[PDB]
């Protein structure tokens, strides 16, 4: 895994805890200060940045696992949505989702729509409208050689 | 016998290392029933446009008819800041600065990514590839399967088997397609000897002399009988397995011209084994399986893709060191070592006079360099 | 059975004489065998028969 | 575990492998050529000198043992003194053989030596019999001039090669009087030769150059090695200008 | 069981019973004359001798093995002092090789000496005579 | 009937077996401070093997016997020196010193 991102995710997660509620206005206020979308352009665009954004999306969705608190769930969801929506590079790297992980998001979306959080459900509606998921049996690929 | 034991909800056997076997064919229906998945056309449009969003959302999910949710759009699109990663307290900024520092240390230009350009081009081959005709377009929800192989041994001897290729194939295609698409330089090798007459043209490569090729997937040996010359290599594997009580249950045999990838009840990540041309072996790994997307190639016949052709070092001529070799000598009269390599111009002058008379006693064979397919 | 496949295997073990196929000497005399009447090694029999 | 799923401590073998290996289809399992090491040079030198000294001593040692047996069997004193003198001569022979400098007992390149013995005993089956035979015949031998050229033999080399027709380099190397193997002077001849390169590019060759690109080119990188393999005469250095 | 190529033993370790018996007899005779049969149990000396013989018949694929590996392969309980007897016999063989000009030039060691056991046994008489001209007693 | 309580075992090939003819009675080794406390126990009690064995839970009677015999055969001068000096019979302080030696060896094993 990219070591530099394991710290950036935890650093930006502090501002996620700083949010008072889950309403998407907090993210619009955050964007003005923590412009996480800086490296999205960088000085060079190649497989380097491709693998960079791939691993970033992967390890960020990794923080969407059940044990994380609801606020962290909303934070990770919105972060991944913004990241995917800001991918101006040639390829459109879609987030990789495991089949097992397709159970938590179900009750998550149910609780979000039942709470009348229109923005919370509209964000996922737009994500689905973009077809931004890589349906895979496992979240990552691994080999036994090492 | 029907599909062997397997659940289409893959549960790990060893966490994150392997998964239980499952009927991959059901994935094409399971995930497409759990989600409609419609929209595999890239029909994204290039006012009335917002009226469609209203007439959709106001009845699907949102109850309010007011277009207040467009805050998301105006924030994401309009408020997007040709930028340098500086003037902010982020750790990704730090790692990007470290990467840029290491680049400015030695790296002079960005054109050192040919190894990455390989995968880049092999993936671009899958985007923007329109079909030949309407009757050739892939159907919605088509299952796609990826696969890796490890043929050679030329790589590090004192190291693991990392450097080789990965492939990609469609589920609806027949297994004969995957069989004939797999490329291995072993099939280009030629039998016999050539020292008697180097001008002899290759009469028949091993691709035709030995067409037998079979797969091994959970005790299911799929043979091929398209041509009358091939043979049943599975006759020895069943005999040697049933001769002694080795614990390996009975294996079921079948043909390849009537079996599809859907009925492959196999594990992902497990190092399966595929063999062809007698004993040539290839450790295979099914890494990932997913349905068709609106960004994949639309040509179904053109999709035994070799998505990652791993680099290979072609053997240079041992004499001149400026050309690729084609002949390996044996029992040479002057070669410092028996496995010497020679090219056309060097092989002739080595042991052949002006009119082509064989000089001295030696053996030689046509060395088809693996670079032929690379 | 196809003609080419038959013609392919027969050339491995049979050698042509006067338009007729004759089995190779080494096939009838494996290297571990000898003459049943004199005991000379099969290599000698291979040369003599050929 | 890399080779085969069946790789038990004792792995089996199929019948088709016999047919595959009988028709000379050696493709990959025999191209694992490796370089040498200093310890390997020392081991080869020790093994060859020991083989020669053993072949020299064995008859003398056997004759000394036979003389001991005879003097232990015979009883006459005159014959005893005769055999004692014979064993003293043999003793001095063994002594001057053991005290022989290690340059004369090296023989020549093609000297009679048991290569299988040195390969299986000394090298412990690390190097094949021929792999050490050739290495001692051409690569490792004091009769091989290790000094480099003086840019004064290539002219005579190519003159004799043109007078003979480039048929047998061995005779050319022997007549040139360089005291080096043919493969040692040919590497420099073909390095100084000019026929290796090509000249101004024609129009028909552009067709092949574009075909070899449309057929196996990859993105911004062009594998010019494939062109060098297919297109003769063109090296790797200046062949990139054909596409730059 | 090393004489037959049973399924439990790789074919590489198999050897001829007559040649192995002869080699072990020569080895134990060298031991007998060098005071390696007095006081010490015979079984360990015989095991060390037969192990050295089995090794010397094919040092290529057997020198890497050890006495314990050989005993396990042969399915025979190895005598405890077999290691000491093997070490003493290897030391005796080394001392003998020092007299042979070519072997003394080889500068062999406890491990690489096993392969040259043939030449040592061929001229064991003069070699042991010279070695005793420079006896054997407990360390 | 037993329900899988024992595991099969191969034992003796019924073939030529090694003639051990030896029973190596396991004897616990002797530590330096342990030997010192044993010497002072001798000096305090004398040559009564029963009392020494009683006050030595870490050792056995035969072990003390062999140790005393070896010290006599090897270090008889130290035996006589210890027998010359005397010290008030100590059964309680002897147990305290035994616990101290136990703690010392536990520390030495921790290191």
């Amino acid at each position: 895994t990219p070591p530099g991102l394991q710290t950036d995710c935890e650093a930006l997660l502090s501002r996620f805890q700083e949010t008072d509620s889950v309403r998407f206005e907090d993210f619009t206020e955050l964007w003005r200060n923590m412009k996480f979308g800086t490296i999205f352009c960088g000085r060079m665009r190649n497989l380097e940045k491709n693998m960079f954004t791939k691993e970033a999306l992967a390890l960020a969705w990794r923080y969407f696992l059940p044990p994380y608190t609801f606020q962290i769930r909303v934070g990770a969801l919105y972060l991944l949505y913004g990241l995917y929506n800001t991918q101006l590079c040639q390829p459109k790297q879609k987030i990789r989702v495991a089949l097992k992980d397709w159970d938590e998001v179900l009750k998550f979306q149910q609780d979000l729509v039942n709470a009348q959080h229109f923005d919370a459900a509209y964000i996922f509606r737009k994500l689905r409208l973009d077809r931004a998921f890589h349906f895979t049996a496992m979240p990552k690929l691994l080999s036994y050689r090492m | 016998v029907s599909g062997s034991g397997g659940c289409n909800f893959p549960e790990y056997e060893l966490p994150e290392l392997n998964t239980r076997a499952f009927h991959v064919g059901a994935f094409g229906e399971l995930w497409r029933g759990r989600l409609r998945g419609a929209g595999d056309l890239s029909l994204r449009e290039p006012a009335a446009d917002s009226d469609r969003e209203d007439a959709a959302v106001a009845r699907d999910l949102d109850c309010s008819l007011e277009a207040a949710a467009e805050l998301r759009a105006v924030c994401g699109l309009d408020k997007l800041k040709e930028v340098i990663p500086e003037n902010t307290d982020l750790v990704t900024l730090g790692v990007r600065k470290r990467f840029l520092e290491h680049r400015e240390e030695t790296i002079t230009i960005d054109r050192a990514c040919r190894q990455e350009t390989f995968v880049y081009e092999m993936e671009s081959h899958a985007i923007g590839k329109k079909p030949e005709n309407s009757a050739d377009m892939i159907e919605e929800g088509e299952l796609i399967l990826s696969v890796n192989i490890l043929y050679p041994v030329i790589f590090h001897k004192h190291k693991e088997h990392k450097p080789y290729q990965t492939m990609l194939v469609l589920g609806s295609q027949k297994l004969t397609q995957l069989r004939d698409s797999i490329r291995c330089v072993s099939d280009l090798q030629i039998g016999g000897e050539f020292s008697n007459t180097p001008d002899q043209a290759p009469e028949h490569i091993s691709k035709d002399l030995y067409k037998s090729a079979f797969f091994y997937f959970e005790g299911t040996f799929y043979n091929d009988k398209r041509y009358p010359e091939c043979r049943d290599l599975s006759r020895t594997i069943i005999e040697w397995s049933e001769s002694h009580d080795r614990g390996y249950g009975k294996f079921q045999t079948a043909r390849m011209e009537d079996f599809t990838f859907n009925d492959l009840c196999i594990k992902l990540g497990f190092p399966y084994l595929y063999c062809h041309q007698g004993d040539c072996e290839h450790v295979i790994v099914i890494t990932d399986i997913r349905l068709v997307h609106h960004d994949d190639c639309l040509d179904r016949t053109l999709y035994p893709l070799l998505i990652k052709k791993h680099w290979l070092w072609t053997r240079k001529c041992f004499v001149c060191k400026m050309y690729t070799a084609r002949w390996v000598t044996n029992n040479d009269s002057f070669a410092p070592e028996d496995p010497c390599f020679f090219c056309d111009v060097c092989f002739r002058m080595l042991h052949y006079d002006s009119e082509g008379n064989k000089l001295g006693e030696f053996l030689a064979y046509p060395y088809v360099d693996p670079g032929t397919f690379n | 059975i196809d003609s080419v496949a038959v013609l392919r295997g027969i050339q491995k073990v049979a050698m042509l004489v006067q338009g007729n196929w004759v089995v190779k000497s080494d096939i009838l005399y494996p290297k571990d065998s000898s003459s049943p009447h004199s005991g000379v090694p099969a290599e000698v029999l291979c040369r003599g028969r050929d | 575990y890399f080779k085969d799923k069946v790789t038990g401590v004792g792995p089996p073998a199929n019948e088709d492998t016999r047919e595959k290996a009988a028709q000379g289809i050696k493709a990959f399992e025999e191209l694992l050529v490796t370089k040498w090491k200093n310890w390997e040079k020392a081991l080869l030198r020790k093994s060859v000198v020991s083989d020669r000294l053993q072949r020299l001593l064995q008859p003398k040692l056997l004759k000394l043992e036979y003389l001991h047996q005879k003097q232990s069997k015979v009883s006459s004193e005159l014959e005893r003194q005769a055999l004692e003198k014979q064993g003293r001569e043999a003793e001095k022979e063994i002594q001057d053989i053991n005290q022989l400098p290690e340059e004369a007992l090296l023989g020549n390149r093609l000297d009679s030596h048991d290569w299988e013995k040195i390969s299986n005993i000394n090298f412990e089956g690390s190097r094949s019999a021929e792999e050490i035979r050739k290495f001692w015949q051409n690569s490792e031998h004091p009769s091989i001039n290790k000094q480099e050229w003086s840019r004064e033999e290539e002219e005579r080399l190519q003159a004799i090669a043109a007078a003979h027709g480039h048929l047998e380099w061995q005779k050319i190397a022997e007549e040139l009087g360089t005291s080096r193997s043919a493969f040692q002077c040919l590497q420099k001849f073909q390095q100084h030769n000019k026929a290796l390169k090509r000249k101004e590019w024609t129009e028909e060759e552009d067709r092949m150059l574009t075909q070899l690109v449309q057929e196996m080119r990859v993105g911004s990188h062009i594998p010019y090695r494939r062109i060098v393999y297919y297109m003769e005469g063109r090296d790797s250095m200046q062949l990139i200008y054909r596409w730059t | 069981k090393l004489f037959q190529a049973s399924p439990s033993v790789p074919a590489k370790y198999v050897e001829d019973k007559e040649k192995m018996l002869s080699r072990t007899m020569q080895l134990v005779e060298l031991a007998n004359e060098t005071w390696l049969v007095t006081g010490r149990h015979p079984l360990p000396v015989i095991t060390a001798a037969t192990f050295l013989a089995w090794q010397s018949l094919q040092p290529a694929d057997r020198l890497s093995c050890s006495l314990a590996r050989f005993c396990k392969l042969a399915n025979v309980d190895l005598p405890y002092p077999a290691s000491s007897r093997l070490q003493e016999l290897l030391a005796v063989l080394l001392r003998m090789a020092e007299q042979l000009a070519w072997l003394r030039v080889l500068r062999l060691d406890k491990r690489s000496v096993v392969k040259h056991i043939g030449d040592l046994l061929q001229h064991r008489q003069s070699l042991v005579r010279s070695a005793f001209r420079d006896l054997l007693l407990p360390p | 009937c037993v329900v899988e309580e024992n595991d099969p075992i191969f034992e003796r090939g019924s073939t030529t077996t090694y003639s051990s003819f030896r029973k190596n009675y396991y004897s616990k080794p002797w530590s330096n401070k342990e030997t010192d406390m044993f010497f002072l126990a001798i000096s305090m009690v004398g040559t009564d093997f029963s009392m020494i064995g009683q006050l030595f839970p870490h050792r056995a009677r035969i072990e003390i016997k062999n140790k005393f015999k070896r010290e006599e055969k090897t270090n008889g001068w130290r035996i006589d020196k210890a027998f010359q000096e005397k010290r008030p019979f100590d059964f309680d302080f002897f147990a305290h010193l035994l616990q101290k030696v136990l703690a010392e060896e536990e520390k030495r094993k921790q290191k």
